[PDB]
This record gives structure tokens, C-alpha cells and sequence, in this order.
């Protein structure tokens, strides 16, 4: 998962 | 401030080419010459334009077989079918030309582009 | 020896949501308490295992019409619908746990790992 | 395009  | 899952779109591409090699909810055969292709409708038309607008039209939408233009090579079309579910492109010397012309045909942009510069390299 | 084009799925996945969003091709309803959801049978068995054994049952796959149990939430359905057709997760502090009880239903796996580790943190 |  990420900070998109 | 959403979080996103980076293999999420693949492992859903994945899923969705274990459905088609065991004909799960296929709902369409792709017919080129005597060859026949299942598939399932929503994945041709997000990645053709041709499909796209073929099963947007309110007669066509209802259809189960579509018959290709008879000079389309169903090697070409086997080829692309395989991409459009794999995001994988079996480009080789002897294909590419088949290839390029079903993908042109087919409206699939991307593939186009690729098939135009390993013809201009060659 | 294949090429790949590595925004091939993202790109799939993204008209996925433009076909769900303009409700073409949606072959389903899913009626969670009083909300109801139409979606791709093919997108929700690629992310969901409940999804995915529903519609490999040879009675249910031909269902237009799916009840969810009355303990789902509609608001944790619809953040893990969202996520399904564009690998983006809504998890907040006020939804978390209905988001996990949600995705601990629908075995999506990866999502029930992701509402762990935020609660674990907190 | 890459190589996979
Ligand atoms: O090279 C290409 C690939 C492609 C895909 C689609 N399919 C869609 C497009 C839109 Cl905007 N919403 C939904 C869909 Cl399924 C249309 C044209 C082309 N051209
Ligand atoms: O967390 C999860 C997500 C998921 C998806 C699917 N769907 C499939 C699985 C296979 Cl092997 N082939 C085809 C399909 Cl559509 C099953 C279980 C789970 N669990
Ligand atoms: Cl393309
Ligand atoms: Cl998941």
C-alpha cells in the first residue's frame, strides 16, 4: 500500500 | 486521502485471464475465418476501440458471436487476445505485420505505437 | 519472449470504472440493507472470494439480484466497491471498522491486512 | 514496453  | 494498492489492477487482470482459460462468464465468441475465440465483453471493450463501440451499440450490445472482417489473421487476433488479458505482446520477426494490422483494426493504440517502432528499427 | 506494457492493467481497470460509472455492461445488483450496487460479475469474483464462489455456482451465476447479509454496512460496501474497480481504499477513522468487517466478508485479503495494521497502529 |  501506498500514498498515491 | 484515499491509500492505494499497487498490484491491486494486475492480480485483477490475473483473476480476470484464470476466468477466460476456464470459460468462466465468457459472454461473446470472437469469430476470425473458421477460428473461434471466447471472451468476456467488458475486457474487449476496455482494450479496443473497436470493441468498445461495438457493444456501446444499443443492437450489437445483445449479440453472442461477432464475425470479423474476413482479412483479419486469427494468429494476430490470438496474439492481441492474449495481451488484452496479460498486458504480455508476442511481437516476433514473423508475426508483426499480422500483428500491427489486426491491432490497427482492432483500434488498440499502444500497440500500434510499439509495432511502428520495432518496423522503423528493422 | 513477450514484450509488456506496464500501464496496460491500470488502463484496463480504469475503463472497467468508466463502463461501472455510465452502468454499461453491468450484469448484477447487489442489494446491501436498503442500497443497491450494480457492478461487473467479472470484477467482483476477480477481487472478492465470497464473489468469486457465488458466481461459480451453477444456480447463483445466472442471479441478476444478490442479498448481502443485514449486518453489512451499505457506506462499507460501497468504499470496498470503489476500491474493486480503481485499487484506491477511503479507510478513515470513522469507517475502518465497517470497512474490515466488510472486506473480512468479502475475503479480500489484502484490504482485511491493510484495516489490521491501521488498528494495531492506533 | 519493458522486458518482464
Ligand atoms: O487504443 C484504444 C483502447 C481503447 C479502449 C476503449 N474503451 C473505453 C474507453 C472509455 Cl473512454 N471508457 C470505457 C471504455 Cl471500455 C475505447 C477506445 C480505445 N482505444
Ligand atoms: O482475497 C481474495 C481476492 C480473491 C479473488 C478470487 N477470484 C479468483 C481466484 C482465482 Cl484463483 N481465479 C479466478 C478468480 Cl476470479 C478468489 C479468492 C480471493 N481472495
Ligand atoms: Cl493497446
Ligand atoms: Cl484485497
Amino acid at each position: 500500500w501506498v500514498i498515491p | 486521502s484515499c491509500i492505494q494498492f499497487t498490484r491491486h489492477a494486475s492480480d485483477v487482470l490475473l483473476n480476470l485471464n484464470r476466468l477466460r482459460s476456464r470459460d468462466i462468464l465468457t459472454d461473446v465468441v470472437i469469430v476470425v475465418s473458421r477460428e473461434q475465440f471466447r471472451a468476456h465483453k467488458t475486457v474487449l471493450m476496455a482494450c479496443s476501440g473497436l470493441f468498445y463501440s461495438i457493444f456501446t451499440d444499443q443492437l450489437k450490445c445483445n449479440l453472442s458471436v461477432i464475425n470479423l472482417d474476413p482479412e483479419i489473421n486469427p494468429e494476430g487476433f490470438c496474439i492481441l487476445l492474449d495481451f488484452m488479458y496479460t498486458s504480455r505482446l508476442n511481437l516476433r520477426e514473423g508475426n508483426i505485420m499480422a500483428v500491427m494490422a489486426t491491432a490497427m483494426y482492432l483500434q488498440m493504440e499502444h500497440v500500434v505505437d510499439t509495432c511502428r517502432k520495432f518496423i522503423k528499427a528493422s
